[PDB]
């Protein structure tokens, strides 16, 4: 009787912990517990996540330790705020985002204690710059398939927005477990304290970058255009011939002065414009 | 510019279809079928795309 | 206006002059401060006319919002003791005037002599005339659905197919597609029961008299089944059947809501109450909804948020805006926040200048839901009026803003703005129909669907054809729905694509390799294309010249079926029958036939799968596109008091 | 008649200026 609009909100901070722990044990399958709060009959939100110590050698999520669970949970409450374990996350190095046989088996354990537990898989290698790749999942009852009645009782065009990955579909996707849409919560205090902080400098603006070395860099770059320009002449006559596709493929083994010359010019103009501009700006700021 | 973004967005979904074997066609056969020998592998009689 | 006043009388008569002035003023004048001045001056020349024209004296009066003036004008037609021109002009007033406006005229006439006015103003006879009109000619194809039954699975298509047949019988009350086979009906459950039971309401829309007892099948003391959704939908059913008409139901719905069980039926009551008393701003209902809305349960927020807007539609009430927006800044639940997306937008309707304060506050809000809710506000705050400022802000958000849902809603809001100029409407969506973001595309498809739905524009369909095969599954759904609206009741009259589209629907419902959601739009599209046995149409504008409030509000709600499928029933409101009806001096409908001046193929029905004097009786339907190609036989004893060029109820005059 | 043209084009010119702000606004966003 799920609502196929779960929309598990994760965090602006729980994600960073998930990724950092995932990459730390990249060869293995680290596991942890999600500390979130159920809110609606339609949404489950996580707030914080804490890792569980690795049992040792072996790429598996075999079991959780009850005593460690209690000790940290009973310790976070007395300083932070109480939270209830809502799901567990384990990082798949590069396989993808799905649940294996062991992962399914460990999952029903959590569901037994809590009906709406959510399992999450984080991939720390596939995610590169703007894609994190999580795809939180949950199990489907075997009785339903035996009954044959389709689960999730779709009542909105919200869950069928992400095309399931073919790699995930090969495994028990929509057969032994169903994915739940995952979105994120972001606020200006979080964003402004991260975006306007990551790549910044204090006083590098008014620094003249080793004026002696600056012109030496210019001489080396310009001298490269002397030979580069000469090859440009030899690269214009032989062009504009038949089968330009033949010409296009003919530039797959030898440097093309058309692009190389422009690249050097681009760096040359910006380096001096900035370097020169700082000269006059400084001459007025300081005496 | 809109097309360029679209093309680069489909490449990720495109550079995953399994590659293609490279073979040598010893002799053409009938019914638009050819007999090719693949690189380190056995011979095969394979149909031909209409293109 | 003084040079205008002098030109009211000139060396030339008023054959078309002063008749094309009104048409020109309406379609070009932007600022209302000057629009009213020119209009009421246009009522002046009619009043002093030797044989004053009355057909358009009220039509030109409704815009000015002068409830009293129409009352005195109507009475001057009773003291003069003629019920002919004072009768017809009363039916057009009901069809195109606001309920607050219509309610603002009865009390002048009210405060069986009193029966003749009051009845002719509620339109109950019209509904009965409409209801009689629908039942008289109903040509729906069992095979058209039958070919869809074989494709029905345990999937959402089941609840999608139930929605489809409901549209084919919007008012016909022919509930036998759902009665011949029932065990199939008991297949889907735990949310379809609310949707299926809702489908009953649309089919029986207009059957007001025999209304309560037909819902009586779902009483606690009669059956008391194991599911409370089916009984909840009865509250929803009343709204669909009683759309834009609240009589004793307001007492009934309030009675049912006052006692609150688990809020799985309180969803229907809020929506059902909102439909029953839409646009009335009664403090009694408003207060009750708040206590239900403040209960802070997701399953009840959507009903409460949407309902709250419907009752106080077009109110710009300060308290309502403060409360609605106030609640959508602290509710952790998201579903309630979703309901307030249209609730606040609905409250500010047909304003175009008073939404500036709220638009800037909403469109700048951090919450993604409220940002789009502001987008709908501009969508309705400037309905029809092709304001450039509104589009400018809307277009900028539709391209640069981050969240996808707000962007999807931004493009859809364009249709409501440029619908008065359909030809140009595709000019702003041509480049946006193939954007990088699939979500922007979907709004583009729906931007045309609700913009130029009434007309079968050639360029509009040419745009949607390439997008019907887009790889994106949900974008495909939007593409099909756009076509269904655009070629509603079109049979080779607009373009030859009508034949192909129907077969395109079948291949996408008969195929086993299509996204389950992808065929949802197709199956629903098939029903939309044949809405109400071809005897209904969707047109945000009325033949009189006023924008249809129920159609605009309904179509906006229908597009909101990403978040709540059962909420996707608000399309009967936008359904307006396409028929011409002749009546006797007071109430009788005569038995006469009016012929057409075109080939019979164009007018022909699809028919289940060379005369130029097409014959049609008094209860006959003529599509608005071909409504001008009809013939009124002057040799008959009856003559039409209205010109036979704009359809609707016409008081035929005997000779 | 003529008033139907002077003021009919006035809308068109005030329209082409709106597509000059949307097209030149998506360029700054598409490139990003
Ligand atoms: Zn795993």
């Amino acid at each position: 009787a799920v609502d196929t609009a779960e929309q598990v909100y994760i965090s602006s901070l729980a994600l960073l912990k998930m990724l950092k722990h995932g990459r730390a044990g990249v060869p293995m399958e680290v596991m942890g517990l999600m500390l979130g709060e159920f809110v609606d009959d339609y949404t489950v939100r996580v707030i914080d996540v804490f890792a569980m110590p690795q049992s040792g050698t072996g790429v598996s999520v075999e079991a959780v330790d009850p005593v460690f669970q209690a000790k940290m949970l009973d310790m976070l409450k007395q300083t932070g705020r109480p939270e209830m374990v809502v799901g567990w996350y384990h990082s798949h190095p590069g396989f993808g985002c799905w649940l294996s046989g062991v992962d399914i088996n460990t999952q029903q354990s959590f569901e037994a204690l809590s009906e709406r537990a959510v399992a999450v898989v984080v991939d720390p290698i596939q995610s590169v710059k703007g894609k994190v790749v999580i795809d939180a999942f949950r199990l489907i009852n075997a009785n339903m398939m035996v009954l044959g009645h389709e689960p999730r009782q779709t009542t909105s065009n919200l869950g069928h927005l992400n095309k399931p990955s073919i790699q995930a579909l090969i495994h028990g996707l929509n057969r032994h477990y169903y994915s739940i849409t995952i979105n994120y919560r972001k606020n200006e205090l979080e964003q402004k304290m991260l975006l306007n902080l990551h790549k910044k400098s204090w006083m590098e603006g008014l620094t003249l970058q080793d004026y002696s070395e600056h012109c030496k860099h210019n001489e080396s770059v310009v001298k490269e255009m002397l030979e580069l320009a000469k090859n440009y002449n030899k690269a214009v006559e032989e062009e504009d011939k038949m089968t330009p596709e033949q010409l296009a493929i003919k530039n797959v083994g030898k440097q093309d002065p058309k692009r190389h010359l422009e690249e050097h010019v681009d760096v040359l103009m910006t380096s001096n414009i900035v370097q020169c501009l700082a000269a006059m700006l400084d001459t007025v700021v300081f005496k | 510019l809109n097309a360029k973004v679209r093309l680069l967005r489909e490449e990720l979904q495109l550079l995953q279809e399994q590659g293609s074997y490279v073979g040598e066609v010893v002799r053409a056969m009938d019914k638009k079928k050819v007999l090719v020998k693949v690189h380190p592998e056995g011979k095969f009689v394979v149909d031909v795309d209409k293109n | 206006l003084d040079v205008f006043e002098k030109t009211i009388l000139e060396s030339n008569d008023v054959p078309g002059m002063l008749a094309y002035s009104l048409k020109l003023c309406m379609s070009l004048m932007q600022n209302k401060q000057f629009r009213n001045k020119v209009l009421r001056v246009l009522v002046k020349i009619y009043m002093n006319l030797e044989k004053p024209d009355f057909i358009n004296v009220c039509q030109c009066l409704i815009f000015l919002d002068d409830p009293q003036a129409v009352s005195d004008i109507l009475e001057k037609l009773v003291k003069e003791d003629n019920l002919l021109m004072a009768y017809q002009i009363c039916f057009d007033l009901y069809e195109s005037a606001s309920q607050q406006f219509l309610s603002s005229v009865i009390q002048n006439l009210r405060t069986d002599q009193t029966l003749k006015m009051i009845k002719i103003l509620s339109g109950e006879m019209a509904i009965e005339l409409h209801l009689q009109f629908l039942i008289r000619n109903n040509n729906t194809d069992l095979m058209i659905l039958k070919n869809t039954k074989d494709a029905v699975r345990n999937s959402v298509c089941h609840t999608a197919t139930v929605i489809a047949n409901s549209f084919m019988h919007c008012g016909t009350t022919s509930d036998q597609f759902l009665r011949d086979n029932l065990e199939w009906l008991a297949r889907a459950t735990n949310w379809a029961k609310f949707t299926a039971t809702a489908s009953l309401g649309v089919i029986h829309k207009g059957h007001e008299k025999e209304a309560l007892q037909l819902m009586a099948t779902y009483l606690p003391k009669d059956t008391s089944p194991g599911s409370a959704y089916q009984e909840g939908g009865g509250l929803y059913a009343l709204g669909l059947i009683h759309a834009n008409h609240g009589g004793d139901i307001i007492d009934y719905l309030l009675n049912q809501l006052k006692n609150a069980s688990n809020d799985i039926v309180r969803h229907g009551g809020s929506l059902g109450l909102g439909l029953a008393a839409m646009g009335t701003a009664r403090q009694d209902v408003y207060d009750l909804l708040k206590t239900n809305l403040y209960q802070d349960d997701a399953v009840t927020g959507e009903a409460a948020g949407l309902a709250l807007g419907l009752v106080m539609l077009g109110s710009k009430n300060a308290q309502a805006i403060e409360d609605m927006v106030g609640y959508a800044q602290e509710t952790q639940h998201e579903k309630i926040l979703r309901g307030l997306a249209v609730g606040i937008a609905l409250v500010m309707y047909g304003r175009m200048e008073e939404a500036d304060a709220l638009i800037e506050s909403l469109c700048r809000d951090k919450d993604p839901i409220l940002r789009r809710s502001g987008m709908y506000t501009v969508a309705m705050a400037y309905c029809g009026s092709g304001n450039n400022k509104a589009i400018r802000r809307l277009l900028h958000v539709a391209v640069s803003d981050v969240n996808d849902d707000v962007r999807r809603a931004a493009v859809e809001s364009l249709g409501f703005i440029l619908f008065r100029t359909p030809e140009q409407c595709p000019s702003v969506v041509s480049l946006l129909s193939e954007s990088y973001n699939p979500h922007v595309r979907y709004g583009a498809a729906m931007a045309l669907g609700i913009c130029c739905a009434g007309t079968g524009n050639k360029e509009a369909i040419n745009l949607l054809e390439p997008m019907t095969n887009d790889p994106v599954n949900y974008v495909r759904q939007g593409a099909l729905i756009a076509s269904a609206l655009i070629m509603i009741q079109q049979t080779e009259i607009t373009c030859p694509k009508v034949n192909q589209f129907r077969q395109l629907y079948s291949k996408v419902i008969n195929d086993k390799h299509d996204d389950v959601m992808a065929k949802f739009g197709a199956i629903l599209a098939q029903g939309i294309l044949d809405a109400g046995g071809h005897n209904v149409t969707i047109s945000l504008q009325s033949r009189t010249g006023h924008t249809h409030m129920p159609s605009v509000v309904g179509v906006l709600v229908f597009t909101q079926f990403w978040f709540w499928f059962p909420l996707s029933h608000f399309l009967s409101l936008a359904y307006t029958p396409t028929c011409v009806i002749g009546l006797n001096k007071d109430l009788k409908m005569p038995k006469v036939q009016y012929k057409s001046n075109c080939k019979p193929s164009t007018f022909a029905y699809p028919a289940p799968l060379e005369p130029n004097f097409q014959l049609l009786d008094n209860p006959a339907r003529v599509m608005p596109a071909q409504l001008k190609v009809l013939t009124m036989p002057e040799t008959c004893r009856y003559q039409p008091f209205k010109p036979l060029s704009i359809g609707g109820i016409i008081i035929l005059k005997d000779t | 008649d003529l008033y139907s043209r002077y003021k009919k084009l006035q809308q068109e010119l005030e329209f082409l200026e709106v597509q000059e702000e949307y097209i030149k606004d998506e360029q700054k966003n598409l490139k990003k």
